[PDB]
């Protein structure tokens, strides 16, 4: 055929360990990105999944042909026969392509030399999570990815004018965030190595509280609702008050520590840690209420509810 | 040169 | 081990009130301990969170066996 | 394009007629392989499988006198593949249990 010539032209006396224009000038290439879906948060390992159609285009005077053919469209099977560059991502965590059925990649070249490679990524990237209050936590999960030894005198990265095509967000696995917006970045850093110039991409994420509230607030605030009951019955009914107290306080530590278990392991008070506190300090207050009355009842039926309303506006309006 | 020698070693070894 | 103490300031004929607030805080130090140490992996020996976990079961147990004490010396 | 064909003529000529088998200087002195790390990440400290997860860019350097050209002022940064058709040191670490 008019079109495997071309390719075997193109490949003939093709050094594929040579990047174009290699001590000439640094490969300019641009990067444009599909963002398919933000799977699951994972906020417990400090990681983020995230589904990309990652396309990268750069010219290769290589790769030039002039015919009546405008542009080759190829599969995944001429990606290895020709220079790509070794785009990494710094924060990946592991990081895959996909191979069901066939290699998810194309390949595009253009007349003049236009290269344009694209191909379907899933990123488990590492986000570092600061939930100093929780869950009301907003993130800005980044996206780096740069050439991993091409230093910025080699291969040169640049946004094309489309700066993320994120897709449409109702088929997101992201429950616990909700997509605020992208934002991209490119600076040069510095390392052993060389000066890399490296483009990031971040995520903007906001919580939402409604699972927690009805898993964690919730039960908190209906048991701080069940010492307070403890008021109302008879103050001569030493078993009966010793009995809910205790079962108020047992399952509030139970519920702190369940809580502390949706956490990950961090030296750090967080805001739900401030509410089971809290709840932990009305219903240790209410055991020793009963406690210093057997060795009042009024004044505790007004003040714990309306100590509870007030740190409940304080807490919440933060 | 200097490596060129267990190079034929080598190659001869592996030979047939 | 704090609201293990306030056992002490009930009054002694409240068997059914002290011996349930002492069941229940020892009972609790038990799960507790249980429930760090399967958590870490099946180490033989007796780490510092593990005997810091059995002094105050020891002292819970202690409150426990004061309102016993006292019971056998009234009634008993 | 001068400068792109005679890179290509100095790379074929270094990988030309290059045995991965015998190390640099072999029958000789030992080769001395500096090595550098940059630690990325140290993903998990696990008490239960008494072991850590670190990332990092693991960086060796050593002088290979088949791979010396001359003819370019510049430091030729090559495809990872070719690190397939170089000898590298066969470098291990005796912790891993999963890497
Ligand atoms: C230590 O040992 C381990 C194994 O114990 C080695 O790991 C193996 O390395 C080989 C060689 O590099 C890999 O084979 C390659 O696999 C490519 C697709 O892999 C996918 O499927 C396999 C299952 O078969 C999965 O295991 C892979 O997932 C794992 O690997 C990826 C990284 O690759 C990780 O990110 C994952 O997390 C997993 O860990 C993948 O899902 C396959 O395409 C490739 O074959 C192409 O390339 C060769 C090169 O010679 C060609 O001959 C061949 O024809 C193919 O080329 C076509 O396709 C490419 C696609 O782009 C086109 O560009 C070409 O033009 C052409 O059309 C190769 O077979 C193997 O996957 C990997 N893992 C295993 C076996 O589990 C380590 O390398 C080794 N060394 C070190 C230092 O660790
Ligand atoms: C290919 O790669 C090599 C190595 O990676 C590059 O060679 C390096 O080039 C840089 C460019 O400046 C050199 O940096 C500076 O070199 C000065 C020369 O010192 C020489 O002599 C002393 C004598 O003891 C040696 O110890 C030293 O290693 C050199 O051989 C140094 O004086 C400099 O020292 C300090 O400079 C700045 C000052 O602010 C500090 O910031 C630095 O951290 C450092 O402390 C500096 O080292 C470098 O030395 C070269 N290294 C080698 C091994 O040659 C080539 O340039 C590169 N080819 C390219 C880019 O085309
Ligand atoms: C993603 O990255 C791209 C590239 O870095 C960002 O697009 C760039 O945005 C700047 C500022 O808006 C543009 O500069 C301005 O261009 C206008 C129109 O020509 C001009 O009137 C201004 O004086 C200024 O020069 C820049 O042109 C544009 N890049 C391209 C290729 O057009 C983009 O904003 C980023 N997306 C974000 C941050 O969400
Ligand atoms: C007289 C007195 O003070 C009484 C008060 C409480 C009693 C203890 C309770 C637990 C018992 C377990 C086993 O039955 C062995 C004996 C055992 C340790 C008892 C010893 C005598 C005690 C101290
Ligand atoms: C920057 C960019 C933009 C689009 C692609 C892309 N190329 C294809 C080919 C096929 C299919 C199914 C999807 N592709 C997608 C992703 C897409 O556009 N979706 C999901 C609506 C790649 C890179
Ligand atoms: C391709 O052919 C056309 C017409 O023969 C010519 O004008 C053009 O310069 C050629 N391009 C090349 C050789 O790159
Ligand atoms: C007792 C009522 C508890 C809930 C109060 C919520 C107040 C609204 C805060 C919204 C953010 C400013
Ligand atoms: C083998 C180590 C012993 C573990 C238990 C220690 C208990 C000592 C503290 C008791 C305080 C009254
Ligand atoms: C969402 C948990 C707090 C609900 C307010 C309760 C005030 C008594
Ligand atoms: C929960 C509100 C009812 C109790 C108020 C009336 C008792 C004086
Ligand atoms: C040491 C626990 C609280 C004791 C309070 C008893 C009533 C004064
Ligand atoms: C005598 C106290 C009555 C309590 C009124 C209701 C407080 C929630
Ligand atoms: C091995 C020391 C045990 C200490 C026990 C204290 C009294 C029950
Ligand atoms: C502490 C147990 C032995 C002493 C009990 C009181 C006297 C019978």
């Amino acid at each position: 055929g008019d079109v495997t010539v071309i390719l075997n032209n193109l490949l003939e006396g093709y050094d594929n360990k040579l990047r174009p224009d290699i001590g000439v000038k640094p490969t300019l290439i641009h990067t444009d990105m599909y963002v398919n879906s933000i799977g699951p948060v994972n906020a417990i390992n400090m990681e983020y999944t995230i589904d990309i159609f990652f396309a990268q285009t750069w010219y290769d005077r290589r790769l030039k042909f002039n015919s009546t053919i405008k542009v080759l469209r190829l599969n995944s099977n001429m990606v290895g026969k020709i220079w790509i560059p070794d785009t990494f991502f710094r924060n990946s965590k592991k990081a895959d392509a996909h191979w069901i059925t066939t290699p998810n990649r194309m390949l595009r070249i253009w007349n003049d030399g236009r290269v344009l490679y694209t191909l379907r990524l899933t990123i488990d990237a590492e986000c570092q999570l600061q939930l100093h209050n929780f869950p009301m936590d907003e993130h800005s999960c980044p996206l780096e990815f740069s050439s991993y030894g091409y230093p910025r005198e080699e291969i040169v990265y640049q946004w094309k004018r489309s700066s993320v095509e994120v897709g449409d967000t109702r088929s997101w696995r992201l429950y616990q965030f909700s997509f605020v917006g992208l934002r991209n970045t490119t600076e040069v850093v510095k390392t052993t190595s060389g000066d890399y110039v490296v483009m990031s991409v971040y995520f903007d994420l906001s919580r939402r509280m409604g699972y927690f509230t009805i898993q964690t607030y919730i039960p908190c605030t209906l048991i701080v609702v069940l010492s307070w009951v403890s008021f109302w019955i008879n103050k001569d009914a030493v078993p009966a008050r010793t009995s809910l107290g205790i079962t108020t306080v047992l399952t509030m530590t139970t519920l702190s520590t369940i809580a502390r278990k949706s956490l990950p392991k961090v030296s750090y008070v967080t805001a739900m840690d401030l509410f089971v506190s809290v709840c932990f300090i009305f219903v240790f207050s209410a055991l020793v209420e009963y406690g210093t009355l057997h060795y009042m009842d009024s004044y505790a039926r007004i003040f714990f509810p309306t100590a509870f309303c007030l740190f409940n506006l304080v807490y919440w309006v933060s | 040169d200097n490596t060129t020698v267990f190079t034929r070693i080598l190659d001869r070894l592996l030979d047939g | 081990t704090i609201l293990s103490w306030v056992s002490f300031w009930i009054n002694y004929d409240a068997s059914a009130a002290r011996v349930a607030l002492g069941i229940t805080t020892v009972l609790t130090m038990t799960t507790i301990n249980t429930h760090l140490r399967e958590t870490l992996p099946k180490i033989p020996y007796v780490k510092a969170i593990d005997m810091y976990l059995m002094g105050c079961f020891v002292f819970v147990f202690m409150a426990l066996l004061e309102y016993a004490l006292v019971n056998y010396i009234f009634f008993g | 394009p001068s400068n792109m064909s005679l890179v290509k003529e100095t790379v074929d000529r270094l990988l030309k007629g290059y045995d991965i088998r015998l190390r640099p200087d072999f029958g000789g002195p030992p080769v001395a392989v500096g090595m550098n790390i940059d630690i990325a990440s140290i993903d998990m400290v696990s008490e239960v499988n008494m072991d850590y997860t670190l990332t990092m860019y693991f960086q060796q350097a050593w002088r290979d006198k088949r791979l010396s050209y001359n003819v370019i002022p510049l430091n030729l940064t090559l495809d990872n593949r070719v690190a397939d058709q170089l000898w590298v040191p066969d470098t291990y670490f005796l912790n891993d249990k999963k890497s």
